[PDB]
RNA sequence: UGACCGAUAGUGAACCAGUACCGUGAGGGAAAGGUGAAAAGCACCCCGGAAGGGGAGUGAAAUAGAACCUGAAACCGUGU
RNA sequence: AAGUGAGAAUGCCGGUGUGAGUAGCGAAAGACGGGUGAGAAUCCCGUCCACCGAUUGACUAAGGUUUCCAGAGGAAGGCUCGUCCGCUCUGGGUUAGUCGGGUCCUAAGCUGAGGCCGACAGGCGUAGGCGAUGGAUAACAGGUUGAUAUUCCUGUACCA
């Protein structure tokens, strides 16, 4: 494993701003838990992270554009190291 | 209060010969080639 | 007389009218409004003629207390302009004399919109 | 005024829902009914 | 429309006809009293205008 | 295979069907097919903020322009 | 050879009439100046005035399930209007050792291996298991965003 936890990661105008602070957001599966992510980005990026906050997010309506449909869940983790740098952009 | 038979097309129209607009003063500007309505003023009508 | 809504809301709104028309010089309302407040502003100038303290005393029960004067960069209270400035323009007999310039209709309904100018 | 049907989360999962039918035989001839018209939500 | 297809004359020109036939309604509903509701209707025109020169 | 049906018919369902929707629940349960042979689905100019028109162009046909085969009555209008 | 002929069953379904430009348009008081735009009584800012005032105030819980924030609109939508919007279209937003729960424990009840009873289905019951609306368990002062705060940050403590 260590590989089909870690998806992709958020690149928007909040997560630009958690740069400055030393502060990674990506989408881990929904089955991980808060120990798993852990040991999945101190051996991927090989740096000693610090603490790790995670958050469930419901899924959504649909659009007009097609037809009634659903969205799939996603599972947000905020992973901040103190001493590491930058593995992404 | 409902009415015993229905109105006929002649009987409607007939009804319907004074419900009507009446026609404006439209007060012609002097010199200014515009419309300013009776007693009043417009930006493009001068007078 | 005319009317609109209640004996105070009435009596209110004219007042604020009035104190609109003195520190805007030229503004524009409804045909019934403006032919009622043509006689409640044109008195005003009259007590600013004689320029005595009773007169100042009976000016402060209409004239509302605020609408500080912004145009002015002081601290000009309506009643100061109107014994001052206003007071101190008009040497007509019509005392307050003031014109009134009809236009077309409104959208929202059919009042016809009005204009009434300080002369 | 007070009308009917009061919503509750946890009682609507209780009078109902998938394991209080599959606990009876008479509660669980209600599942085949529906499946077998096909009623793409069950209890 | 007759000043650059016909390029002909403006102060010289009378409306002919001029009417306006009834289009597709939209159907709508109004709550009433005691758990009826009514029916609103949203009606529509398709007003034309021909220009002509006194002439045929 | 048929002196069976041909879109109010034939299955409740020819298409978005046990779906919109209705009920605390068991349950009840619709409406909706058709441009052309081929998108060649109106390049361009004119009026309007746009919608929509009037020319032009594509086509055998544009009163075949997606309210898209044919278009009957009730009903609504203009001229005589 | 027949699903063979329509004017009536307070017949079934669809479309369009009459009543009619008629009834109605369901909580506070508004007034003017400036701005935006094809278009403003209705949108934005400003000044004055008024209403609720043990509440039309502030915060927990139940319930609903993106209605929350930003940028752009063609109508439909909103009992008028609309450049506005709890409406449409893109792209975003919910951070916990101590906060609520889960986890410990039991009440009313609900299920129970052996065990009784019954045409069958299935009833009843002993230990046991489950079951809070109750018991036992550890946070504060401040600073910050267009949208989160005892959760992010800063100082400082407590439990395992």
């Amino acid at each position: 494993e260590a590989r089909d936890i870690l998806k992709r990661p958020v690149i928007t105008e909040k997560s630009s701003e958690a740069m400055a602070e030393d502060k990674y957001t990506f989408d881990v599966d929904t089955r991980v838990n808060k120990t798993q992510v852990k040991m999945a980005v101190e051996e991927i990026f090989n740096v000693k992270v610090a603490s790790v906050n995670i958050m469930n997010y419901k899924p959504k309506k649909k659009r007009m554009g097609r037809y009634q449909g659903y969205t799939n869940k996603r599972r947000k983790a905020i992973v901040t190291l103190k001493e590491g740098s930058i593995d992404l952009f | 209060a409902v009415p015993k038979r229905r109105t006929s097309k002649t009987r409607k129209n007939k009804r319907r010969t004074h419900f009507k607009i009446s026609v404006p003063g439209m007060t012609e500007c002097p010199n200014c080639g515009e419309y300013k309505l009776s007693h009043r003023v417009c930006k493009n009508c001068g007078s | 007389r005319k009317l609109g809504r209640t004996s105070d809301q009435r009596k209110a709104m004219l007042r604020d009218l009035a104190t609109s028309l003195i520190i805007s010089e030229r503004i524009e309302t409804t045909e019934a409004r403006a032919k009622e407040v043509r006689s409640v502003v044109e008195k005003l100038i009259t007590l600013g003629k004689k320029g005595d303290l009773a007169s100042r005393r009976n000016a402060a029960k209409t004239l509302r207390n605020v609408e500080i004067l912004n145009e002015d960069e002081t601290t000009q209270t309506a009643l100061q302009k109107l014994f001052g400035e206003i007071a101190e323009r008009y040497t007509e007999r019509q005392g307050g004399y003031t014109r009134i310039l009809k236009q077309g209709p409104r959208r929202g309904d059919g009042a016809e919109s009005v204009i009434i100018e300080l002369v | 005024v007070k009308r009917t049907y009061q919503p509750n989360k946890r009682k609507h999962s209780k009078v109902h829902g998938f394991r209080k039918r599959m606990s009876t035989k008479n509660g669980r001839k209600v599942l085949a009914r529906r499946r077998r018209k096909g009623r793409k939500v069950l209890s | 429309n007759a000043e650059h297809n016909y390029d002909m004359n403006t102060d010289e020109l009378v409306v002919k006809e001029a009417y306006a036939n009834e289009g597709p309604t939209l159907k709508r509903f109004r709550p009433r009293a005691q758990g009826r509701a009514s029916a609103i209707n949203k009606r529509t025109s398709h007003i034309t205008i021909v220009v002509s020169d006194g002439k045929e």
